[PDB]
């Protein structure tokens, strides 16, 4: 109710972020209250391996 | 409630090693940790080879820090065994560190407050304008 | 006449190193009998040698003061005369050649971006696959200027910068 | 002393090959990074990193070394075999002083 | 016999069936037509 | 010494201390979803500098940067 449909893809714009201007499907945005509440998900993996991520929600965007 | 250091402690059965224990630590600093070891058994020691250790709490010591990190470390590893660690200075004054909340920093305890830090996203940090001062590392708020 | 440089067949060089070229091979070829294995390999070799220095004066390539060949790669120069085979088709073979490579396996990794793991197919490939696009890269020159005006080959700036 | 060995311990089949890295549970989940190849090259005769069964690791040896002999037999036979369809050791035989030994022809 | 299939894409395959076939192409080029170091015109 | 910082990016995994070697952060009240504790260095005068704490921490972008700085007797590691 407070962020994007569960399974939508989105984009990311954290300008620090590995994931970049690229979609990735929503685990679960964090209904519970918190200032990271959406937690993408990434199927390629960054320099650390790591292939999940929770981000604000003024970041994200649409899909293309 | 912390315990603190206790000279005249017993001390396990060894031979002797060639590392640490030099002119720092006898005009800078050392180190000391304190813990159960129930069930008299062997261990390994980080700067040396093998040793016994009687049941019962028993004290060692070392040069730096990391030397006792290394056995508290391991002594969670295989049997649940909380040792502690102490200061030294030049002055004789004693200081305990770990653990000061009882509990192994990577848990917390009842309630405190820490510092450096601040509530910022990763990077949006100052660009080098207004920031000639440049105060060694800038906490970027203080 | 083009760069001080004289058609090859007019160079005394060039024909003093053939000279001496077909010396040193039969100084030592006269070391076996016209029988044997080894003498008709250095009978073999003697005659694309002669080859070599009779086929390529022909249509003209210029040899300089040291009568080795000499490769115009202007064109311009390639044209207005008969050198347009030094380095003017070779460009075009190869660009042709590289075009069908890239052409090619760029169709195929884009075919296989929609499966799942795609990493897959990159180290286990798709060997049929590879082998229709490998048969129908031929008219790339066609295909990839009308898929330039179509717009599929332009990412609407959607990846990762830093800046 | 005595053998001691088990029947079909592990059945012949094409399968495992279809899945480079198998030995390495880390690396059979799949090549999301250039660096899984070469970690999947410098990893498969390091035994003793796909599994602790030291029972494994041995047998693992004991086949490689075979898998190393026959290599090196079939290297000496093939120096052999270069020796005998195309040389001059006849030649050579003949008149060891001055000829000089050949055994390849481009 | 599927499963070697499977297994023949892979470094042992195409890498060396490619490669050989152009080796192998180039070669046959270059011993067919002795010396080429210009086109015909 | 080294100026260790903590930003709001963070999820309390309780690694970047089970993996320190000098036990120079703590971890105390966060509000968070499962765990809720966020990292903080309150001292820093056995800090090292050895970025242990930067490779297990999976915040993205990294929740900790040791700001390199100016050496000393334990910054240098030495037993002399
Ligand atoms: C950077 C590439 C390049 C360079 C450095 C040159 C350089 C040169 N060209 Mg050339 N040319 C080029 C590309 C190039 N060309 C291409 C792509 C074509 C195909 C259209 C031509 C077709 C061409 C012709 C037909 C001729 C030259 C000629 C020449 C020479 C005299 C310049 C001229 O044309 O008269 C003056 C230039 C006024 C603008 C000169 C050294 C001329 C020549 O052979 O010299 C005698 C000549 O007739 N060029
Ligand atoms: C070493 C020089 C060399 C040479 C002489 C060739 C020559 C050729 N390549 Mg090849 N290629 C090369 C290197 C080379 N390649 C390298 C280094 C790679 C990267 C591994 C490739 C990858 C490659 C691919 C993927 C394909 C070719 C194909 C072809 C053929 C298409 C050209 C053609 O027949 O025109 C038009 C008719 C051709 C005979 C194509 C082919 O196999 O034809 C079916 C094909 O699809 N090449
Ligand atoms: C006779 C044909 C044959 C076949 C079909 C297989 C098949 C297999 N072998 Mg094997 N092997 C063979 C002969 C064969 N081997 C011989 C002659 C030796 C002695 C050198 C070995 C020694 C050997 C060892 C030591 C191991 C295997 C292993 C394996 C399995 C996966 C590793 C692998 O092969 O990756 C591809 C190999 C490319 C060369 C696989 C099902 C591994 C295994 O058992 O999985 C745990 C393993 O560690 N093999
Ligand atoms: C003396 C050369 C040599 C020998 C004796 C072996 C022997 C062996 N290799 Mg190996 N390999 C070699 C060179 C060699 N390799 C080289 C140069 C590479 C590339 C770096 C590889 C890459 C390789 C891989 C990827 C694998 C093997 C595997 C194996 C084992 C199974 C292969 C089989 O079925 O038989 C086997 C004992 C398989 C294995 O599981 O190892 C136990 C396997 O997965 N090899
Ligand atoms: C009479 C008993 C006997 C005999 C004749 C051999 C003979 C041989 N063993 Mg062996 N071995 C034996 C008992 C025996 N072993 C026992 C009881 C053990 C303990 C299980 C081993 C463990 C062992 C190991 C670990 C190795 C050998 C190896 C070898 C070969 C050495 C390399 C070589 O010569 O190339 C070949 C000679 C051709 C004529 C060789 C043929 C090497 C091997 O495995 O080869 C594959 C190797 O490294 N053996
Ligand atoms: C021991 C390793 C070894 C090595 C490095 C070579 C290397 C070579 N061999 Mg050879 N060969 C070997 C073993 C080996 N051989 C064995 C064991 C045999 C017995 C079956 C042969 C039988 C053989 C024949 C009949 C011929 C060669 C030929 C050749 C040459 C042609 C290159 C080629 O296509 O090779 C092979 C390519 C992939 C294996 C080459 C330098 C050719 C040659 O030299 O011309 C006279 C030739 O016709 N070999
Ligand atoms: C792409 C690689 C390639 C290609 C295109 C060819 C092509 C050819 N090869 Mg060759 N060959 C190759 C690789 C290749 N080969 C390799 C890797 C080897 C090493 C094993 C050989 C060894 C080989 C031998 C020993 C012979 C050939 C012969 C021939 C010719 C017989 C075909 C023919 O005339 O029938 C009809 C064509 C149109 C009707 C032909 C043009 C034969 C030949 O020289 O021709 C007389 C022959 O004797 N090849
Ligand atoms: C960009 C680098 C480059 C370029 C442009 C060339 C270009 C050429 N090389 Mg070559 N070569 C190179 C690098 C290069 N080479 C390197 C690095 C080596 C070392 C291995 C060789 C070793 C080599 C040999 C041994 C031969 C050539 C030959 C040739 C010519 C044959 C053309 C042909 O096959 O007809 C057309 C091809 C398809 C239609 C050609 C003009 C051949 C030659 O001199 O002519 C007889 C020859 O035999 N090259
Ligand atoms: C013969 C001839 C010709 C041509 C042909 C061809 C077409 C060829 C080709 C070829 C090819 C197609 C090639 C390719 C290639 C590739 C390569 C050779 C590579 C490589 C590598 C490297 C070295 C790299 C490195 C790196 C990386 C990996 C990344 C990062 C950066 C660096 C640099 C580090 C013609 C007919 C025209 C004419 C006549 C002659
Ligand atoms: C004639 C000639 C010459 C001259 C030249 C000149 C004068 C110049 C130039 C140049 C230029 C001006 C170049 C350019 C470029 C541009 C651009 C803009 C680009 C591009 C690219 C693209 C478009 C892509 C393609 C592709 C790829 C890569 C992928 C796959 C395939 C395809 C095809 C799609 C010389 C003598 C030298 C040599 C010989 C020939
Ligand atoms: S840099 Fe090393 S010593 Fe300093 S806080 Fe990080 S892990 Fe601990
Ligand atoms: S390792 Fe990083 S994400 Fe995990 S609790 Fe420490 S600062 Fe937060």
């Amino acid at each position: 109710e407070i962020g994007p449909k569960r399974g939508s893809l989105v984009k990311v714009l954290r300008p620090e972020s590995y994931w970049y201007n690229q979609v990735g499907k929503v685990v679960s945005v964090d209904q519970s209250g918190i200032r990271y509440p959406v937690v993408v998900r990434f199927e390629n993996q960054n320099y650390a391996g790591v292939s999940t991520n929770n981000y604000a929600l003024d970041e994200i965007e649409e899909v293309k | 409630k912390q315990p603190e250091l206790d000279p005249d402690t017993p001390s396990p059965i060894f031979g002797g090693s060639t590392g640490g224990l030099l002119r720092k630590a006898q005009v800078e600093e050392f180190y000391v940790i304190t813990w159960e070891s129930p069930k008299e058994q062997i261990f390994e020691m980080p700067t040396g080879g093998a040793a016994i250790m009687r049941k019962g709490p028993n004290l060692l010591k070392f040069a730096r820090k990391e030397q006792c990190m290394a056995l508290t470390t391991q002594l969670r590893s295989k049997f649940r065994q909380t040792p502690c660690f102490y200061r030294v200075y030049a002055d004789g004054k004693v200081q305990y560190l770990h653990p000061k909340d009882g509990v192994y920093p990577e848990k917390v305890n009842a309630g405190r407050v820490g510092v450096n830090q601040n509530m910022r996203s990763i990077g949006k940090n100052v660009d080098p304008i207004k920031v000639v001062k440049f105060t060694g590392s800038e906490p970027f708020e203080i | 006449d083009i760069a001080g440089l004289t058609p090859c067949s007019e160079s005394k060089a060039y024909n003093k190193l053939e000279r001496k070229e077909l010396k040193v091979l039969d100084k030592r070829l006269k070391q076996y009998e016209p029988g044997s294995a080894p003498y008709l390999a250095l009978q073999a070799t003697k005659e694309r040698t002669e080859n070599r220095f009779k086929t390529y004066a022909k249509q003209g390539l210029l040899c300089g003061n040291d009568g080795l060949p000499h490769l115009i790669s202007d064109p311009g120069l390639a044209l207005r005369f008969n050198h347009a085979g030094e380095v003017f088709i070779p460009t075009f073979g190869f660009l042709y050649v590289a075009g069908y490579i890239g052409h090619v396996g760029r169709q195929y990794i884009i075919l296989s971006k929609e499966d799942a793991k795609p990493t897959d197919k990159e180290i286990i490939l798709d060997v049929p696959l590879a082998l229709k696009l490998a048969f129908q890269g031929w008219a790339w020159p066609l295909a990839s200027i009308q898929e330039l005006r179509n717009g599929s080959l332009l990412e609407k700036d959607e990846n990762i910068t830093v800046s | 002393v005595k053998i001691a060995v088990d029947r079909n311990p592990v059945e012949t089949n094409f399968e495992k090959w279809a899945k480079p890295g198998h030995f390495s549970r880390a690396l059979a989940k799949g090549p999301n990074t250039t660096t899984w190849i070469w970690n999947l090259h410098a990893d498969a005769h390091d035994f003793d990193n796909h599994t602790s069964d030291l029972e494994e690791i041995s047998r693992k040896v004991f086949s490689a070394h075979f898998g190393q002999l026959g290599i090196i037999l079939i290297w000496l036979s093939g120096m052999y075999f270069h020796g005998a369809r195309f040389s001059n050791y006849e030649g050579w035989l003949s008149d060891p002083t001055h000829i000089k030994p050949s055994a390849q022809v481009v | 016999m599927k499963d070697f299939t499977t297994y023949l894409s892979t470094a042992p395959v195409v890498g060396l069936g490619w490669a050989i076939f152009t080796s192998g192409l180039l070669i046959e080029i270059n011993r067919f037509f002795p010396d080429p170091l210009v086109f015909s015109f | 010494a080294h100026v260790v910082k903590i930003y709001d990016t963070c999820i309390g995994c309780t690694q970047c201390v089970r993996a320190c070697p000098l036990d120079v952060l703590e971890m105390v009240p966060w509000d968070g979803c499962k765990a809720a504790q966020m990292a903080s260095s309150p001292r820093t005068e056995d800090c090292v500098g050895c970025k242990r704490c930067e490779t297990a921490c999976p915040t993205d972008f990294l929740s900790v940067r040791v700001y390199l700085g100016n050496e000393s007797t334990r910054s240098l590691g030495l037993a002399y």
